[PDB]
């Protein structure tokens, strides 16, 4: 037989009453979320209680809780029975500090079946941190991810990581983002996965103060981490030089990475060009984004000509804020006419205008395209343009969802995209209309369509 | 639910400090339901009496970003606190920049009673 | 706020007082399953009021439970209120009849949130089934999955599903396998798709009576539906001569096929050379079947020279019981040492021997190799072989899944595995050893391998 | 779970008739726990009273498939059923074809008392 139950709270407050009713379902289910539930030192007190008889428990998130930590303490404690088989925890945004870090030091030398930790959004230092590591070093440690966003880091937290990194064989993803690590801290990271064994999938180092130098480092990583899935850099000075001392490592034949996150990196044109070499090259790598990069019209020419040649195998393309106008999307109006791996466009904040908008409307309208997904809010789209995307959501038929929020439509522009999606022959299951003013007319209509067709969500 | 009635679930936050920490976009445009689906890109939570935003409806008619005609200006700068979707988000994980500040609010107004249904925009004239 | 929740039980006996408290969680319960658990026409009450009152449910799952006419009757009607969301339901092996389609039927014309129905493994027969496409005829039917396996039907079955699929752009999903609906009723449906302006995503057509004739009407689907992902013909005489009626259709510049599931098709080594035209030519071929066709060392041959060919980016081969010898293993052995897209490769049942598994390990065990699953079950392997195995498990660090089923394993060779899958080194996440007997000695030695690296889950 | 326990859930079904219907493995292999992570592809069950399997533990020594001693061939020819998971299975979804039939059976047998551990093989001799 088989009995899985699962338990999922998020943003509730929780009376004394729902909350008895709930203690034999912590007793009982194998996956317990209770996020931004209010929980106080007293519940945690009976959360410790319900799973020491929990032999089920396999995740257990309390994230965005001010359990501090005498709370956290109890929860701990919770997880200290012989039946435990926890694989999975989060402590995220829970009032931790460094003065709790002794106690989950500890712990975490006691928990074989825990495999995935949250720490981010605790204030945790460089002390902390480092007492942490003590426990992480111990061989009942078993740990393959570890979640660190935001946990007031420095450099100093480096060394400490490194060591983990390179006792550990098993490990699969580390994040750090949002601790200002800086050069050094980068450094003494990456030559701690260099000598580590671990197949690691996942590193994400976003507002690190990573450097161009650092790319170097990076480099390396990328070269030598075959099993390596996701890079994450964005919001760091990485530059141009930076993407040209990161790409060669990316041209490695055994890199397959799969998603590369480079948003707000200081990349124009220039490197645009650098990463093109790649995109061409490696048809393993399927997610890019250079959102917030100042790569102007001549970086989505650049791109837009990769994609349509053979060899990238592009899937998702995040360009939005990318400071491109309506003369780019002639380019990524034969892209989505032609190009048949790519499924995803987001291209928000950037003056596309209704001309630019309409051109991309004219290549999705071609016969055999397969865009599944466009984001095209705040484009400076008018109810001009939903003649139209109205005339496209009847000629395509691969598109899933449109995003056009925050664009500068009202009762006309949606009546038109109204009298296409009704239709039974309209394939589109979700239309996200945030930001956007229309009338309690329109507001019946809208809901009426909802009432009408179930299978289309429209978001606001 | 009303435009009405979502018009304050999106936007007023009567009883909270003006000055937002860092974590206070997280928090609140998860417990407002603007991170279901689809990461809402950009919010105005107000922090004033719902009686004063709602008066903003008998004050300067201006027009709507969308070229309609009923939205009015406030008289007076207000506490607001923006919410702004950071570059790298992606749903499920929405990241929100926090930026508390003071200024004009632009809202459309409608209905019987005439009330505010759409917060348009901020202005910084002071 | 949100309350997500789920209950998924299976094979287990419910005294009165379980299913007392259970049945509040049926009113709060997003997903309910309840699978083999003895549920009866006093539950379907119970279970038709709780449901009435839940304002989450999306998921309905009730499959093998005597329920009866009356009891799906029941249920159903705790599915007709104003706020009913609910999007997918099984009732398959319900005991569901053609007298309980009447009423099947009409409430179908009365959920137009339902967007997927499992009927399988109920006698509908033909005019039970007809009853029901009444129902799936009303513009209020936004059913788009709809899956009929085992059901008793015969060709005068298919102008009536013809004429559903005419009158839904939306549909998506058909599975009719296991009805004898022989060539002329394949043919019908065929043109019911055909006409149909559906995005076809999956059609299952398995045990069928599927010609080499129908493979020209299927031709015309894969052609036409680029939207076309999986399509599954197993247990069908298409021979040679119906793989190479169907190949122009693959070839198709539109068709983006992922899924093709063709194990016990008639196919031999004429026919695969056809469908390796195909495989070369068409990258978005992820997964195919071709399990117990006799395809002999010449078919493997002629798939691996696929594999190395740059076209070529299947992830997954299923090629069990395809009578193999030790003579194709030097060609499988090129390709886990050279092919960077084959994930899962299944050579289960074939006479690989200790010298053919040896050659294997020789490939995977080279640098650079990627594969994640292994099946090896029953390939007349021994002790002699499992030095390599340990070997590989060390050398090769990709690997995640291996399964070495059915074969004369002991003792002896169990723990050269033991060896190597106990190391921090080896990242090996799951060992199947299905019927292979080891000592009460070894026997204690496994279940504590099992407790002291939780991560590694040996299953028999 | 003891060895000799795991062999009664995974081969003894002393209570069912011989001729077992076309989806009986279906449903057996399911109740019987051998369907979790991975979907066992061979499996017997027996349909004999459980003193009957275990008397094989006193009968004709024969070695075992991998070359253990320990291992029995009944004297009789039981009724028992083989499951065999299909070509096409994939888990989640394990279907398989059932086939009664009877057959000598052969256990390995272990312990005291001196019980059957697990089924190695049928024999047809006759």
């Amino acid at each position: 037989s088989l009995d899985i139950q699962s338990l999922d709270i998020q943003c509730e407050e929780l009376s004394d009453a729902r909350w008895a009713e709930l203690l034999p379902l912590l007793q009982q289910c194998q996956v317990v979320r209770l996020d931004d539930c209010g929980l106080t030192e007293a519940r945690c007190k009976d959360i410790s209680s319900a799973l020491r008889v929990n032999p089920a428990l396999a995740e257990l998130n309390l994230r965005s809780n001010e359990l501090g930590d005498v709370g956290v303490h109890c929860v701990l404690q919770g997880l200290q029975t012989p039946s435990c088989k926890i694989q999975k925890l989060s402590l995220q945004n829970c009032c931790l500090t460094g003065a709790g870090c002794g106690v989950l030091s500890s712990t975490l030398r006691t928990l074989p079946t825990l495999q995935e930790l949250h720490l981010s959004d605790n204030l945790l230092g460089d002390a902390g941190l480092q007492l942490l590591c003590e426990g992480l070093l111990d061989p009942q440690c078993r740990l393959e991810k570890l979640q660190l966003e935001y946990c007031s880091l420095s450099a100093a937290s480096c060394e400490p990581l490194a060591s983990v990194l390179r006792a550990k064989p098993d490990f699969k993803e580390l994040t750090v983002s949002n601790n200002d690590i800086n050069e050094a801290g980068v450094r003494v990271l990456c030559q701690g996965l260099k000598d580590s064994p671990c197949q690691l999938e996942a590193l994400k180092l976003e507002s690190c103060g990573v450097t161009s130098d650092n790319c170097r480092d990076l480099c390396g990583i990328v070269a030598s981490k075959a099993s390596l899935r996701e890079l994450a850099l964005g919001s760091n000075k990485l530059g141009d030089v930076g993407m040209a001392e990161l790409c060669p490592g990316l041209l490695h034949p055994s890199s397959r990475l799969r998603t590369l996150w480079i948003w707000e990196c200081g990349i124009t044109a220039k490197g645009c060009g650098d990463l093109c070499r790649v995109l061409r090259a490696k048809e393993s790598l399927k997610e890019l984004s250079l959102a917030g990069n100042e790569l102007g019209d001549e970086g989505a020419r650049l791109l837009c000509e990769t994609l349509l040649e053979p060899g990238c195998q592009l899937e998702s393309l995040w360009v939005k804020s990318c400071s491109f106008t309506a003369a780019c999307c002639s380019h990524f109006s034969s892209v989505l006419a032609q190009n048949r791996f790519l499924l995803e466009l987001q291209i928000s904040n950037n003056r596309l205008e209704d001309a630019g908008v309409r051109e991309l409307c004219q290549g999705l309208g071609q016969p055999g395209s397969v865009l599944r997904v466009l984001w095209l809010a705040d484009c400076d789209v008018s109810d001009s343009s939903c003649s139209s995307l109205a005339a496209t959501l009847l000629a395509n038929h691969s598109l899933r969802e449109l995003d056009l929020s925050n664009n500068c439509l009202g009762d006309a522009g949606i009546l038109q995209l109204v009298e296409s999606v009704r239709q039974p022959g309209c394939l589109l299951e979700q239309l996200v209309l945030y930001d956007i003013y229309w009338s309690e007319e329109m507001e019946d209509r809208l809901q009426a369509l909802e009432k009408d067709k179930p299978s289309l969500r429209v978001i606001s | 639910e009303s435009r009405a009635k979502k018009f304050q679930r999106q936007h007023m936050d009567s009883d909270s400090s003006p000055s937002s920490s860092s974590t206070y976009c997280n928090q609140m445009m998860r417990r407002r339901n603007m991170t279901q689906g689809r990461c809402k890109p950009v919010n105005t939570f107000v922090h004033e009496p719902l009686v004063d935003v709602q008066n903003v409806c008998f004050q300067e008619k201006v027009t709507c970003k969308n070229g309609q005609g009923n939205c009015y200006k406030s008289n007076s700068s207000m506490h607001i606190t923006d919410c702004r979707l950071t570059n790298g988000s992606r749903y499920p994980n929405c990241a929100y920049r926090t930026s508390p500040k003071e200024r004009h609010i632009i809202v459309a107004c409608e209905g019987s009673p005439y009330v505010p249904v759409h917060f348009d925009a901020s202005v910084e004239d002071s």
